[PDB]
RNA sequence: AUUCAUAAUAACUUUUCGAAUCGCAUGGCCUUGUGCUGGCGAUGGUUCAUUCAAAUUUCUGCCCUAUCAACUUUCGAUGGUAGGAUAGUGGCCUACCAUGGUUUCAACGGGUAACGGGGAAUAAGGGUUCGAUUCCGGAGAGGGAGCCUGAGAAACGGCUACCA
RNA sequence: GAAACUGCGAAUGGCUCAUUAAAUCAGUUAUCGUUUAUUUGAUAGUUUACAUGGUAUAACUGUGGUAAUUCUAGA
């Protein structure tokens, strides 16, 4: 190609958006933003393939023109901005908060939250780095640079952003003990403690995570995102609690409830 | 050869048909942007000055100036030159030119009027064509009708009437770089924005010394301890 | 704005302003024709409206009252056991002014009133506070939609409470003035039309009390909120009025014309006649019309005569005299008002009947209406027949106006002879007036204003103001007008021979007196201080154009040969209208004198005639190079080359581009036939603006004469022809400053533009080698710096002595001029300003000079001047040692002008990062210089201090 | 892990940037002036970070051919030093230097009706064959050569030569 | 609101497999070896002003050339 490309086809989009593979050729190209192209949920399948609030783009455009969706407490008028995970979704004339969290599938799930939870964030410290003037700043997961960090704060590190001034009100350090959540891997989605962090020097760190359960896996550390002390996250979890189960189980709950 | 002679000053222009070969001859040799005397072109231009500027040829090619040659040749044009409209940005077009030195295969020679002769043309000198606009920017109004600063240029704007059928109504321009209320409104607000922005970074300087000058004392004080 | 979107584009979807959905919504629920939820109904409406509020709107204030208030609604016996806390939380929730939830709030108060109305009575008064509130909380957040569903449940429990409201509406509109009187116009407007529909179900019994009360309170924009209130019960449908119009009129206009009524009341009803009379066709106001005129004549009475007067003006201007059907019984209305006041107030009746009443009825009444005027209006008759020939002068002439005038003339004619002097001066410029001009005087002034005349003190300015308003009468006198003004004219030129302005004007009235040689010569002995007045030109246009020619005035212009000349300096000055009489002056003098007037004189003439347009801009152009060139072709006299220049620089006063260009490029070409000449113009022109031009005046004894003529009206079309009225008004009360300030107006102008020293410049950069020659007269400026003077009044403009350093390069020699070392000197101090354009200016006068050391490193110093080689040039030419550095011997004559090219350069704001590198560089240069060259540079920097 | 981030000193620059832009609305102070101040947005702009991308790059992995055994190096082949150029590393190119680099563990050369892969078929398993062809990646627009524009092209439904 | 200037796009998409045998490509690395329109977040009191020019032109008015083209000359 002579350029940046515009195009999505279906079968190249990324699975856990669960698209028809027969309804057309394309699928929504997710526009450059705060999170990657395949860890993020543009909008129109939010509104449309999950919300079924919209039956088709043009729907979706006319409710975006309209102004009713905000985005971190900000309006976006976008089809395809790439909301992703952490991110907060409102719709005021419905009186509804989302919160983007992965289900224990691997799949954005429809999480709905209260005012006061809607009103912060949290966020993964991938940079700390002192700005032009001599000024520190923090880059977190979502592209967000916050100026004047705390000086304990450290990459791996988790801080609780508040929406409205965008300013870091508490953060948790990577430690052992804490409650964590996975963002990639076959694991994506699941929830446990930190047991032991194994460090490569030059290589990718790996981080042994213990479920309730007390089933361990381990993951690498660019997949693991920091939620809080064990058995008070300081967000509200989607149900299941990011606890694996197995297939058999399945069938068995499944029929229990039905 | 035609000649397309333009009066600038009465902005008229007019056409005039040659056969007679002495003045088509005075003209030969000469290039465009040289001074011929009308005298020798014909009674009738006796005392005039003739600019050339350019023309075409027998197959409708232009003259180029810059290029000092009696014939036509293949010349690479690009944006803003004369015998060529790019259609795409950056696209250059290889064009055939007519030379700029005049010859016997021009089909028409462009003139402007230096200077009048003493006997009056019947289509230029005697006839003359009103400028189409008049000025747009406050100052080119103001340079146009000589107003002072204090004047208003609002009420010197050119006005034209316009009649539709039995109803008439007349349309004036709108001025650009006009200074109005707004523009001032919109000064004042984007300075209190930069000042409030300085102000605001300052004291958040301010919060984060004060406290960096706290840890640094509390560890400070640990290490005292430890000692 | 002014072109509202009256053309709709294309696009589905637009935006809208929020002004623009204010000014688009009507508050009025009826007209709606939608289907309603309540109107289906199987418990009560509160209960229909209220489950489908629960399916359409989700907010959570909603929500929260639904489940409140759920239980306590299922029936409407509930409701009603219930009411108190229902509506409790009703008002509680509206308070919290949620717009996501307001709207099925405020429809559900409206259907709560529905379900038990004589019963929402007892929450009448609080309902409405609570709607007062949101609507004013409604101004601070922006949303048209909340100000529709507020006004629409206003306008609901009007409906549904419209009998019990109706019998107190009083009451109804008390809690309302807070909105009628807001600041806001549409809050106002909403409110008004709301409370309309209470009006127009009114009782007629019930109305007169509520009229009485309004009016009560109008004796800040209630008197609006009234008047948009009152025209909306009216007007129903396009084009119609409802029926209910005729007694809400009927009781508006009996209240108005009551004695205890205040006048704002009438004024009141004057607006509502405006707008109803402009939104109804003829058919729908025939029923109203015969209304007031049966009333009219039953309440016809003295004190209310004025009231009636007032209105009755409102009807014939009101769109004319189209909306009015039969002008003939406003004819006998206007009759009975005469037979049974304000003198204005008919002054402004009468006139706009003349205007707008139909052709018909006017002949049948045109001769009583002005007997009436003289019966009454005599004492203001001019205002009168003024404003008339304002409002239609054709008509007035027609019906024989201008036969009653010269009645008025010779009836009142003793105590307003002023008035008349500023009614006649006022005419004499419209020509259309010309037959009032015609109009034949009393002959009894012009035998009293003559013998005043034939015996008259002129001592002071105060006298001569007496002559002058006589005078202005006295031209249209018969009585052989010549032999009485002569003696006057000897007598105001002996006792002012230094004429100020006001002496100038009346010898031009004076002259303008005479109608078909004496006189001529009387003018002739004093002409000198006369000649720039417009007026005293006109007067003496008109003589010498009236006298034949003669041998005898022949032998008159040979006594004073040099008139021709003097003449000439009028060219010069910046009006076109003095330029062209003295053109036509000039040409009859020609003439009388019988010397052939040449062809030049009669082009020139042309030019000034053509109007100074773009399309005739052109035409202008050609026109002054034409004659230019024919000047410069025919040789010609003095008087034609005197004229010629004259007229010349005449034109570069004038205030047209185009005319500049032409004159630009004739003069230079045409200046050898009078070189000292063309230089006393340019120089008197560059010293112009120093000169300080005052147009002293008299000032007459201050009148104190000022009165409300009309009334205000808030409809602009009335307001503004009231304004006309008592412009004129005003202007007659005071007589002395209208007769003293309409002369100042056509004086003339004599204030020459400040940019004339511009055109001078651009003249003698046109030609250096005159002003080489005559540097004597401009080597002052120089040394004065271009100021006139330490305080300093006043200084020439950058862009002209920019232009006026042009010019000193430009000569040929400037080493040879009167003062070549002190020009020299002072090209020195401009050479180191820090504005780097001036530096060059003066480097290119220096270079004028011949030395051969400079010219030999020319080239250097002109890169020091230029910003982009300043640092490379101060390297390569001052490096001591160098290669390219300037020599031992040359380094005396070099040095001074580049020590003071760095003082400029040091001088810069060093404020951007090339800049101040610049200003780095400068001062690193210095220890390269040796330690002479270096103090002098510090002399040069304490030489200011 | 760094000459990292950042900061400081001294100068330098055909040297930049630091809003002469636009929509809607008319609030607040008063010394009442078209005085001062002020709201919601659009479009631009330096640098940093993020995102969409691009470029190069580390290791391993390709069918037949030894009746192809030596290849590359004069005209860069291996490497060093310095420069030029590049967005940048780098024989990518230049100048001076050394004589290096691959190879029976198959270099080099030749054939290929060779775009590669995810996949398809068959088979009990091992295997054999197919894969231009709905997705990913690369190359092309009759064949070579060279370019303007633009962030991005050696573009071809852009331009210029030559060949047919 | 035609036309034109200005800004953006046209380097995406669609088609074909000619060349290509450590080349492409798959997996897996690196940029402390570099560019990056755009999105997103930060970020600039240090720079006649009640606001500067044609150092300027299109569209447009008008005069024309060529057999011919999404050709264009003068004013
Ligand atoms: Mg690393
Ligand atoms: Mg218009
Ligand atoms: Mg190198
Ligand atoms: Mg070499
Ligand atoms: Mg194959
Ligand atoms: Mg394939
Ligand atoms: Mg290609
Ligand atoms: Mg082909
Ligand atoms: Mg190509
Ligand atoms: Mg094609
Ligand atoms: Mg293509
Ligand atoms: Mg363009
Ligand atoms: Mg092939
Ligand atoms: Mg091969
Ligand atoms: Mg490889
Ligand atoms: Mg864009
Ligand atoms: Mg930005
Ligand atoms: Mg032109």
């Amino acid at each position: 190609a002579r350029g940046p490309k515009k195009h999505l086809k279906r079968l190249a989009a990324p699975h856990h958006w669960l698209l028809d593979k027969l309804s057309g050729c394309y699928a929504p190209r997710p526009s450059a933003g705060p999170h990657k192209l395949r860890e993020s949920l543009p909008l129109i399948v939010f509104l449309r393939n999950r919300l079924k609030y919209a039956l088709n783009g043009r729907e979706v455009k006319a409710i975006l023109m309209q102004r009713h969706v905000k985005v971190d407490g900000k309006v976006r008028t976008d089809t395809t901005y790439p909301a992703g995970f952490m991110d907060v979704i409102t719709l005021d004339a419905t009186n509804e908060n989302f919160r983007l969290v992965y289900d224990v599938k691997g799949r954005f799930a429809v999480h709905r939250i209260t005012d006061e939870e809607a009103s912060y964030k949290l966020g993964k410290v991938k940079k700390v780095q002192l700005g032009k003037k001599g000024v520190p700043y923090v880059v977190t997961h979502d592209g967000r640079t916050i100026r004047y960090p705390d000086p304990n704060i450290k990459v791996n590190d988790t801080v609780k952003i508040d929406l409205a001034s965008g300013k870091i009100t508490d953060f948790i350090k990577f430690d052992a003990g804490k409650l964590v959540y996975v963002t990639g891997g076959r694991n994506l989605g699941r929830i446990g403690t930190i047991v032991h962090k194994e460090r490569h020097d030059g290589g990718f760190d790996l981080v042994h995570i213990k479920d309730s359960l007390d089933n361990t896996f381990v993951t690498r550390l660019n997949n693991v995102f920091v939620i809080g002390e064990q058995g008070k996250p300081y967000i509200s979890l989607p149900k299941g609690k990011g606890i694996k189960l197995s297939i058999a189980e399945e069938r068995d709950r499944r029929r229990a409830q039905q | 050869m035609k000649l397309n002679i333009s009066y600038p000053v009465n902005g008229s222009q007019k056409t005039f048909e040659i056969d007679d070969e002495h003045r088509i001859r005075v003209f030969f040799d000469k290039r465009i942007g040289q001074e011929v005397d009308g005298e020798a072109v014909g009674d009738e231009f006796k005392g005039y000055v003739f600019k050339i500027s350019g023309g075409n040829d027998k197959q409708g090619f232009p003259m180029k100036q810059g290029v000092l040659l009696p014939t036509r040749i293949k010349l690479l044009l690009t944006k803003n030159v004369s015998c060529y409209r790019p259609r795409r940005d950056g696209e250059r077009k290889r064009k055939s030119v007519r030379g700029a030195i005049v010859g016997p295969d021009l089909a028409v020679l462009a003139l402007v009027i230096v200077k009048k002769g003493e006997q009056e043309l019947e289509g230029l000198t005697d006839t003359t064509v009103p400028k189409r606009l008049g000025p747009k920017r406050a100052n080119n109004i103001r340079k146009f009708f000589g107003l002072s600063k204090e004047d208003d240029v609002r009420d010197f704007v050119i006005r034209r009437e316009v009649t539709k059928g039995e109803k008439t109504y007349t349309k004036a321009p709108k001025i650009q770089r006009l200074v109005t209320p707004q523009r001032l409104q919109r000064k004042r607000h984007q300075r209190a924005l930069k000042v409030r922005n300085a102000q605001a970074q300052r004291e958040a300087a301010a919060e984060y010394a004060q406290l960096l000058a706290k840890r640094l004392s509390e560890r400070k004080a640990e290490k005292a301890e430890i000692r | 704005a002014k072109q509202r979107q009256t053309t709709k584009s294309s696009k589905r979807y637009r935006y809208s302003s929020f002004k623009a959905r204010i000014d688009d919504l009507k508050i009025e629920p009826a007209r709606n024709l939608e289907k309603r939820v309540h109107d289906y109904v199987e418990s009560s409406h509160f209960l229909a409206s209220f489950d489908q509020w629960k399916e359409i709107n989700l907010s959570a204030k909603f929500t929260e009252f639904a489940a409140e208030i759920e239980h306590d609604v299922q029936t409407l016996p509930q409701i009603l056991y219930h009411d108190k806390k229902i509506f409790n939380s009703l008002v509680s929730f509206i308070n919290f002014h949620d717009e996501f939830s307001l709207q099925p709030l405020l429809d559900l108060l409206a259907q709560f009133c529905h379900d038990l109305g004589p019963d929402f009575l007892k929450f009448y008064e609080e309902a409405i506070k609570t709607l007062i509130n949101l609507l004013d909380a409604a101004i601070e957040f922006e949303s048209s939609n909340v100000f529709e569903w507020g006004f629409n449940c206003l306008a609901y429990i009007f409906k549904y409470l419209s009998k019990f409201l109706v019998k107190k509406l009083v009451l109804t509109c008390d809690l309302l003035i807070p909105l009628l009187s807001h600041s806001k116009e549409y809050l106002s407007r909403f409110s008004a039309e709301a409370l309309s529909f209470l009006v127009r179900k009114c009782p007629v019994s019930n109305l007169r009390e509520f009229v009485r009360s309004v009016f009560e309170k109008l004796e800040t924009n209630l008197y609006e909120g009234l008047l948009i209130l009152f025209t909306e019960s009216m007007t129903s449908t396009q084009e119609t009025l409802h029926s209910k119009a005729k007694a809400i009129m009927s009781v508006l206009l009996h209240e108005a014309l009551t004695k205890s009524s205040p006048e704002r009341s009438v004024s009141l009803l004057s607006d509502i006649w405006m707008n109803i009379s402009k939104y109804a066709s003829i058919e729908s106001l025939l029923p109203v019309y015969e209304v007031m005129y049966q009333d009219f004549n039953d309440s016809l009475d003295a004190t209310n005569i004025d009231r009636i007067l007032k209105v009755l003006t409102t009807i014939v201007f009101s769109e004319s005299g189209r909306k009015i059907p039969d002008w003939n019984k406003i004819t006998i209305l206007i009759e009975r008002i005469m037979s049974q006041l304000s003198q204005d107030k008919v002054a402004f009746l009468f006139a706009l009947f003349i205007r707008n009443s139909d052709v018909k009825t006017l002949t049948l009444f045109h001769q009583k209406l002005f007997n009436y005027a003289l019966t009454n209006i005599s004492d203001c008759f001019l205002e009168f027949f003024q404003f008339a020939l304002r409002l239609s002068y054709e008509r007035v002439f027609s019906f024989n106006g201008l036969k009653f005038l010269q009645l008025f003339l010779k009836k009142n004619w003793q105590s307003q002879g002023k008035k008349i002097a500023l009614f006649f001066l006022e005419v004499d410029d419209k020509p259309e007036l010309q037959k009032v001009r015609e109009v034949n005087f009393p002959e009894e002034f012009i035998l009293s204003i003559r013998d005043f005349f034939v015996t008259a003190e002129i001592n002071d300015s105060n006298d001569l103001f007496e002559i002058y308003w006589r005078a202005i009468i006295f031209k249209y006198s018969k009585l052989q007008n010549t032999e009485i003004i002569i003696p006057l004219l000897e007598r105001i030129f002996s006792t002012f021979a230094s004429p100020d302005n006001f002496t100038k004007d009346m010898v031009g009235t004076l002259l303008k007196i005479y109608r078909k040689n004496n006189l001529l010569k009387t003018i002739l002995d004093n002409y000198e201080n006369y000649k720039e007045s417009l007026n005293f030109l006109r007067g003496w246009n008109k003589l010498v154009s009236n006298l034949h020619p003669s041998e005898s005035l022949k032998g008159l212009m040979s006594h004073y040969p040099s008139l021709l000349l003097s003449l000439t300096d009028n060219f010069m000055l910046p009006d076109g209208k003095i330029r062209y009489e003295t053109l036509e002056l000039m040409k009859t003098l020609m003439i009388l004198q019988g010397m052939q007037v040449p062809d030049l004189l009669s082009s020139c003439m042309v030019i000034e005639e053509i109007p100074l347009t773009l399309q005739n801009a052109r035409d202008l152009t050609i026109r002054i190079k034409n004659v230019g060139a024919e000047f410069g072709k025919t040789k010609t006299d003095k008087l034609v080359s005197s004229f010629f220049l004259k007229y010349l620089f005449g034109l570069l006063t004038v205030r047209f581009s185009p005319v500049w260009t032409g004159v630009f490029d004739t003069l230079p070409n045409v200046y050898t036939k009078d070189e000292a000449l063309v230089w006393k113009l340019v120089l008197s022109f560059i010293k112009l603006p120093d000169e300080n031009q005052n147009l002293d005046y008299y000032q007459p004894l201050l009148e104190d004469g000022a009165n409300k003529v009309l009334w205000d009206s808030s409809v602009v079309r009335l307001r503004d022809t009231i304004d006309t009225f008592s412009h004129i008004w005003s202007k007659y009360s005071t007589q002395n400053t209208s007769i003293i300030s309409t002369t100042i107006e056509r004086r003339g102008n004599t204030t020459y533009p400040i940019l004339i020293r511009n055109q001078a410049l651009k003249v003698m950069l046109s030609i250096p080698q005159v002003a080489e020659n005559h540097f004597v007269d401009i080597a002052p400026f120089v040394y004065n710096d271009f100021k006139t003077y330490r305080v300093i009044t006043g200084s020439w403009t950058e862009v002209d002595r920019n232009v006026f350093l042009k010019t000193l390069s430009k000569f040929k020699n400037i080493k040879n001029v009167y003062s070549a070392t002190e020009l020299h000197d002072h090209l020195m101090v401009l050479l180191g300003s820090r504005n780097t354009d001036v530096q060059k200016l003066a480097l290119d006068a220096l270079l004028a000079y011949k030395n051969p050391t400079l010219n030999k490193y020319r080239d250097n110093l002109k890169n020091l001047l230029d910003d982009t080689l300043f640092k490379d040039e101060i390297t390569t030419f001052l490096t001591e040692n160098g290669s390219q550095s300037i020599k031992a011997e040359d380094e005396k004559v070099v040095m001074p002008y580049v020590l003071r090219i760095f003082f400029g350069r040091a001088q810069v704001p060093p404020t951007s990062g090339q800049k101040r590198s610049r200003k780095i560089a400068v001062i690193s240069v210095l220890p390269n210089f040796k330690k002479p060259y270096i103090n002098d540079f510090l002399s040069l920097a304490s030489e200011r201090l």
